């Protein structure tokens, strides 16, 4: 018919046994666990409602959240295990280091150079190009 | 799995960044989308990416994608290097060494003095150099000394072939010699054609052998013995080919055939070319000639049938390599074409205004590159992927007054070229050029 | 038509 889900802060989705299926974890306390409310303890509403919006649109855009829903999204995603889903993000991420200096992307994510003088040498003719 | 000991042992600062906050094989599965071009710049971003960056599967993967499948090992807050890493970087240098590194001066291996070096063998770090001047010569490609030089011939050696420590040699005195390469022994004389051995190919334990008697003759080299006799062609036999299961001729009577050697038989005569057939190429499925009808010819082995015909060349196909159904055919009218031999498309033209200037005598070529020499005195190397001119790898100074680059060899690091001149103006030499890296 | 530049064995 139709199941129910059970965030973490206790928020409880009807959602069609069709949507759900696309994650493996869910399916699994389904079909062979028996979870009446599938309790998901990793998901918060929040993020759980948006992995329920990308199951329906499938079976971009949507990932130019902040940096930290997509980490949130791809923990999720290994969590319900939808490869789909965990793709999609791990690829968005990824595109935000292409083509790129070690000094500009030390800039999209907050990262610092914590390498001695000459240890930055090193890495810079260890990777040469 | 590696990397966890690099964590808890180069503890790095805390880092507030995106990749740095994923349980570690979230992180890795994510800079598995990057390109090495990236994965490389993000190794410089910090300490935590570094050691991330470095994971062998990851590596692994990245080096089975360009076809290295061998690590390299090289036997301070220390580092555990990836050996899939080093050799994609390896690699890497090696290539950007032959497309814009400082060309050493090479190594030249002076031999055959006034004579023509007409078949050009290199296998592993053994370089040898057939001659009119009846010889052939075994040579290191690591100190250029001359090894052995291995003399018997009465007449010109016009063919060999080498597979390891065994060379075979054809020559005008109508006779084929199997070589012991370490010792210099001659260890068989295969007797049977009555004219010049002109080619020959060797699979695994057989050799087969073109003549200009017209025949071909299957040879054993561990027995010496001659196992099977190909008649039917009409004139001089130019090339050969033999995969252990259907020989491949083609001769100056303008034909093409396909035997069976166990039997003795000619399954096919591919009829076609307007003129002599000159060169040879055969993947077990597709023949492909050239000829000097300025025309090569792509068939299908099992059924004879002429698949392409393909036109554009305007002189003699010198030269050929068949690899992947990616043609590369070197011409006399100054021109190196690569073709699809799939669909028949012409895909590139070598011919800059860095062309070669006079006939095409040899090539080469890999995934990356196509390596070219000429009569013009040169060797070039050239991009396959775009057709473009790259460099000169050699340029005779004697070029245009009679110098001449007969044959190339290449490996992954070293290319061999045999030097000369029929009027003088150079000294018949092997040059060694090495591309290697450390 | 540039060939007869790539050697060849004499005649017999």
């Amino acid at each position: 018919p139709s199941i129910k889900l059970q965030s973490s802060d206790g928020e409880i989705f009807e959602v069609d046994v069709e949507i759900a299926k696309q994650s493996v974890t869910i399916k699994t306390m389904l079909e062979d666990l028996g979870m009446d409310p599938v309790p998901l303890p990793n998901v918060n509403a929040a993020i759980l409602k948006k992995v329920i919006q990308w199951c329906t649109h499938h079976k971009q855009e949507f990932l130019k959240v902040d940096q930290g829903t997509l980490f949130e999204l791809i923990l999720a995603a290994n969590y319900l295990d939808i490869k789909g889903l965990l793709d999609v993000t791990c690829k968005t991420v990824a595109n935000m280091i292409k083509g790129k200096t070690p000094e500009e992307i030390r800039k999209t994510f907050n990262i610092k150079n914590d390498f001695t003088e000459e240890e930055e040498a090193q890495v810079r003719k260890e990777n040469q190009w | 799995t590696q990397v966890k000991h690099m964590m808890q042992v180069i503890e790095p600062q805390f880092q507030r960044d995106f990749i740095s906050l994923l349980p570690k094989e979230l992180a890795l599965y994510v800079l598995s989308f990057l390109e090495p071009k990236d994965l490389l710049q993000a190794a410089q971003t910090c300490r935590y990416w570094r050691i991330l960056a470095e994971d062998n599967l990851l590596w692994r993967e990245k080096c089975k994608e360009e076809g290295i499948d061998e690590p390299l090992h090289i036997k301070k807050p220390g580092f555990i290097h990836s050996p899939w890493k080093s050799a994609y970087i390896r690699q890497h240098r090696i290539d950007t060494n032959w497309r814009r590194g400082e060309l050493k001066s090479p190594k030249v291996l002076k031999g055959h003095d006034d004579h023509v070096i007409t078949c050009l063998q290199f296998c592993g770090n053994r370089i040898v150099s057939g001659s009119d001047d009846n010889t052939l010569k075994v040579w290191s490609a690591v100190t250029g000394k001359c090894l052995r030089t291995l003399v018997g011939h009465t007449g010109g050696v016009w063919s060999s072939q080498m597979r390891d420590n065994i060379i075979i040699s054809g020559s005008t005195d109508r006779t084929l010699k199997v070589w012991n390469a370490e010792t210099g022994e001659c260890i068989h004389t295969l007797y049977g054609h009555t004219s010049t051995v002109r080619c020959m190919h060797l699979h695994e334990k057989r050799v087969v052998s073109g003549s200009r008697d017209a025949t071909l003759r299957v040879w054993d080299i561990e027995t010496g013995q001659c196992l099977h006799v190909l008649m039917g062609h009409v004139a001089a036999v130019r090339c050969v080919q033999y995969d252990g299961r259907r020989v491949v001729s083609g001769a100056y009577d303008f034909m093409v055939k396909v035997w069976d050697p166990e039997t003795e038989t000619c399954l096919h005569t591919l009829q076609g070319h307007t003129n002599r057939v000159y060169s040879l190429q055969f993947d077990g499925i597709h023949v492909v000639s050239g000829s000097l009808d300025t025309s090569i010819r792509v068939w299908d082995v099992e059924t004879g049938n002429c698949i392409h015909t393909l036109t554009g060349h305007q002189s003699l196909t010198s030269g050929m390599e068949l690899k992947d159904n990616i043609l590369v055919s070197g011409n006399a009218d100054s021109t190196v074409k690569i073709w699809d031999i799939k669909t028949g498309q012409c895909l590139q033209t070598l011919q800059g205004p860095n062309k070669h200037q006079s006939a095409v005598t040899c090539l080469q070529f890999n995934k990356n590159f196509v390596i070219t020499s000429s009569d013009d005195g040169t060797v070039k190397l050239w991009d396959l992927k775009t057709g473009e001119f790259i460099r000169n790898l050699v340029t005779l100074e004697s070029g245009g007054s009679g110098g001449v680059v007969w044959r190339i060899r290449a490996s992954n690091t070293k290319l061999v070229c045999a030097v000369g001149s029929r009027n003088g103006t150079e000294e018949t030499k092997l040059l060694v050029l090495d591309f290697d890296v450390d | 038509k540039k060939f007869e530049l790539l050697p060849t064995p004499p005649l017999s």
